[PDB]
């Protein structure tokens, strides 16, 4: 039961995650300064125009 | 957005965990169930049989899918670039404008 | 940053720096302040303003285009922007600007010195590419 | 608010107080010293990069050791001078002091040589220093007579200059606030040479 | 790599499978055995030893099932994600329009 | 005359797309077409040249390569304009064919250049090559033309071929090409670079003295070399292979 009921949470943010995502765009994981984990960027500059 | 094939890629990935699920549950039921069997009332007998075959059905072909998803892993090998063009698009929408500016009756 | 850069060189000619955020260009009978501000009656020259912006954008664009063609056209170049050479932003429409004001004073004198004292001058204005 | 080391201190001043015959006072007024020059030095490296003075108009060194700072500014400057600034402990005051190390400014009079309130008000006085060195370069050249004044403005020079044979008309030449060559407002291609002469 | 992954669930799948015949056969018998016969072997000599035992065999299924679960979803996740991340993939009018523009200005300034 | 240092490889043009967007990925530019004709030079054998130091080997002879570029009027045939001039035109360069014959590179008679055997030794990691180089810019007379000058010179006709391909510049004047070559004869053309492209990733220096220059230069061509690993393996060729003087023949294709 304990299961069952979180692990349909994390499908519930898992499906929010999934259908709240667009998309050409240079995405990565990248190592936080302060956290440390990996997280999710997306490079947007000019550097390479 | 993301071309279709990943698309369907994640559907079926997403079928997998639910399926996943499923199996967790019917295994709840079937845990449930052998409780009140070894209690001693025959009623649920018969429910048993099939609980234990469906809860078995699906711990299989689940892991028959993600393993079809692993081997298209296999062969879909071989199968900033937005910047190139980037500043070019973002000039054409400049000049869009210029024209939204030279034109005052468009203005409204 | 660029407008910063390429203005530094033009304290000679009446363009000056007030702070970090403000540039400040003057000419016989006008001024323009270029401001760079955070958000914390139509006049004449709205629509003016508003072209100098495009402008201003579509000059860095072509700067952008210029980059990638000399990185693309050869490896060993390094690509070091010179500010006398590369960076030519408020001088196309500075040069426009004072060439106007310059072909109007030049056309009082010929006016003043030559219509007025020859009659029957023809002249004839050209551009040559 | 800053994050000072509570027990570290305690151990120093109780071992500073056990060796004691005072101490601790000029170690406290050392140390306070040293952190105001270290966050003066701080505030000059943050206004460098993107300073008005970045291209080369001033350079900073700072000396640990003898806990000073030394400021050079206008470097392309040949007018019989250098442009030097020196900022460090007064021996009568205990404080930290800035001094325009310059004959100039040390003959010069009704004008202040030393400055305090160095952090609240560094920008005002490097420029209080700038509009004083060019002022007295400008009293000089006026003593001189060779340029004549402008009543209009003060820091603008007027040179005579015949212009054709009956015409004899005024030039107004400038003095950059930043780096200090002189330029004039419409310079031909003769006098924008004659200008780089100059400087 | 997805070699080592297919054998990993490769264990991960006989190991449910064998958990949970162990679970079965062990909560079908868990009822006490006595047989006269020789050939029969259940012993159970401790009386509350058994019990622990059985708390034993309780502990161990609880936490191989949970483990071997959790580990197959984020072995899932693991998949999407690479999914996702490695698989790399007029002139004339100008003229005219900015003349427009510039005499426009020439003409307003 | 620079000190060239090298790495070598060849991939199936199956792969070669794939590879094409793969190069984008990494430098960030797309590839430009090129090609080039190149024909080789040997001294006559009709002149004896005793000039030749037996006693001290103070020199022995060389062949020349004279390079020039061709427009790719002459490479693309009559079912081929609709295209656009990119690189997926290489994809329908598979045939032993190719529209530029003999009888027109014979109607063509510049960049003149000389090479030596690479350095010896086993400690070396990268292809390092010695070459000479000049250009003739224009020429004039009653018999102005490259085989009347070569023939002046003393050298002699020995044979041509034909490059097409693409080039990829990335940082530090690292050069990558991709190339196909076309042998060219009276008898006929053929691709000695049969169902493949051949692979050449390499950089210049100026001069040979400076060594923290080519040690750079070792370092950036051994970083590109381990990040394509696992694709394509980058390796040193023979260095009995580029040896191009006439007393021993054979020639690295």
């Amino acid at each position: 039961n304990k299961l069952s009921s979180i692990l349909q949470n994390e499908h519930d943010y898992w499906n929010k995650i999934m259908q709240s995502i667009s998309n050409k765009d240079v995405i990565f994981k990248i190592r936080d300064r302060t956290s440390g984990q990996k997280l999710l960027a997306i490079k947007y500059g000019y550097e390479d125009s | 957005m993301q071309p279709p094939y990943i698309q369907e890629r994640l559907k079926s990935l997403n079928d997998i965990e639910t399926q996943l699920c499923s199996m967790l549950q019917e295994a709840s039921q079937v845990t449930f169930i052998f409780g009140e069997l070894k209690r001693g009332n025959e009623s649920v007998k018969p429910q048993f049989e099939n609980h234990v075959k469906q809860f078995y059905e699906r711990l299989d072909k689940s892991t028959t899918q993600l393993r079809k998803e692993i081997q298209l892993l296999d062969e879909n090998v071989g199968t900033n670039k937005k910047a190139l063009g980037q500043d070019t698009e973002k000039m054409e929408e400049q000049l869009d404008l210029l024209s939204a500016i030279l034109d005052p009756s468009k203005s409204k | 940053y660029q407008i910063k850069k390429e203005c530094a060189l033009l304290i000679s000619y009446g363009v000056s720096i007030e702070n970090e955020n403000k540039v400040i260009i003057e000419l016989p009978n006008e001024k323009f302040e270029i401001e760079l501000l955070s958000l914390d009656l139509p006049k004449i020259n709205d629509k003016r303003a508003n072209l100098m912006l495009v402008m201003l954008r579509l000059l860095l664009v072509v700067i952008f285009k210029k980059t990638l063609r000399s990185r693309i056209s050869s490896p060993h170049g390094l690509i070091n922007l010179n500010v006398d050479d590369d960076i030519l932003i408020i001088r196309p429409i500075l040069g426009k600007v004072r060439f106007a004001n310059y072909k109007l004073l030049l056309k009082k004198i010929i006016k003043d010195y030559v219509l007025d004292i020859v009659p029957g001058s023809s002249i004839t204005e050209t551009e040559v590419e | 608010n800053l994050p000072l080391n509570k027990p570290r201190l305690e151990k120093l001043i109780n071992e500073i107080l056990l060796k004691s015959n005072l101490s601790l006072y000029n170690f406290l007024h050392k140390y306070v010293l040293t952190l105001q020059l270290y966050m003066v030095h701080r505030e000059f490296l943050k206004l460098a990069n993107g300073g008005k003075f970045s291209k080369s108009n001033l350079i900073h060194n700072y000396d640990s050791k003898k806990s000073t700072i030394t400021v050079r500014y206008w470097l392309n400057g040949k007018m019989d001078s250098k442009g030097k600034i020196t900022i460090g402990i007064q021996r009568t005051t205990e404080s930290l002091i800035l001094k325009w190390d310059n004959q100039s400014a040390s003959r010069a009079k009704n004008m202040p040589v030393i400055y305090n309130n160095i952090v609240s008000n560094i920008e005002g006085i490097l420029d209080e220093i700038m509009f004083n060195h060019a002022r007295i370069i400008r009293s000089e050249l006026l003593a001189r007579d060779i340029f004549q004044e402008d009543e209009e403005n003060s820091d603008v020079l007027l040179f005579q200059l015949p212009t054709t044979c009956v015409s004899m008309a005024p030039i107004q030449l400038k003095i950059d606030l930043l780096s200090g060559q002189f330029y004039f407002r419409n310079p031909t291609p003769l006098l924008s040479n004659y200008a780089s002469k100059i400087n | 790599m997805s070699n080592q992954a297919l054998y990993e669930k490769l264990e991960q799948t006989r190991t449910i499978l064998s958990v949970k015949l162990a679970e079965l056969i062990n909560m079908t018998t868990i009822a006490d055995r006595n047989d006269d016969d020789e050939g029969s072997f259940a012993q159970e000599n401790s009386e509350l030893a058994v019990a622990t035992t059985s708390v034993m065999m309780v502990n161990n299924q609880t936490m191989q099932l949970i483990k071997n679960v959790q580990d197959l979803l984020i072995l899932t996740r693991s998949i999407k994600e690479k999914w996702l991340l490695n698989q790399i993939p007029d002139e004339k009018q100008i003229e005219e329009l900015l003349d427009n523009c510039i005499e426009t200005f020439v003409a307003e300034k | 005359m620079v000190q060239q240092l090298s790495l070598f490889g060849s991939i199936g043009d199956d792969g070669y797309d794939l590879l094409i967007s793969t190069l984008t990925t990494i430098s960030g530019n797309p590839p430009l077409l090129y090609n080039s004709l190149c024909t080789v030079w040997k001294p006559n054998p009709s002149y004896d040249v005793e000039n030749v130091n037996s006693r001290n080997q103070l020199v022995e002879p060389n062949r020349i390569k004279l390079s020039k570029e061709v427009p790719f009027s002459y490479l693309i045939d009559e079912t081929m304009m609709d295209k656009p001039l990119n690189f997926r035109i290489l994809k329908s360069f598979t045939n032993d064919k190719i529209p530029l014959n003999y009888a027109m590179t014979r109607n063509i008679l510049w960049s003149l250049q000389i090479s030596d055997i690479p350095a010896a030794g086993n400690n070396r990691s990268v292809s390092m090559q010695t070459i000479a180089e000049t250009i003739i810019l224009s020429s004039a007379g009653k018999n102005s033309s490259v085989s009347s000058l070569m023939n002046g010179l003393g050298y002699v006709f020995e044979f041509q071929y034909l490059t097409i391909g693409v080039k990829f510049f990335m940082k530090h004047g690292l050069i990558l090409e991709l190339q196909k070559i076309w042998q060219i004869e009276e008898a006929g053309n053929s691709q000695i670079t049969s169902g493949g492209f051949l692979l050449k990733a390499y950089i210049n220096v100026s001069r040979g003295t400076d060594i923290d220059r080519i040690n750079y230069t070792e370092t950036a061509l051994m970083n590109l070399k381990k990040e394509l690993q696992g694709y394509i393996e980058l390796s040193v060729p023979d260095r009995q292979s580029m040896d191009s003087r006439v007393a021993h023949g054979n020639i690295l294709i």
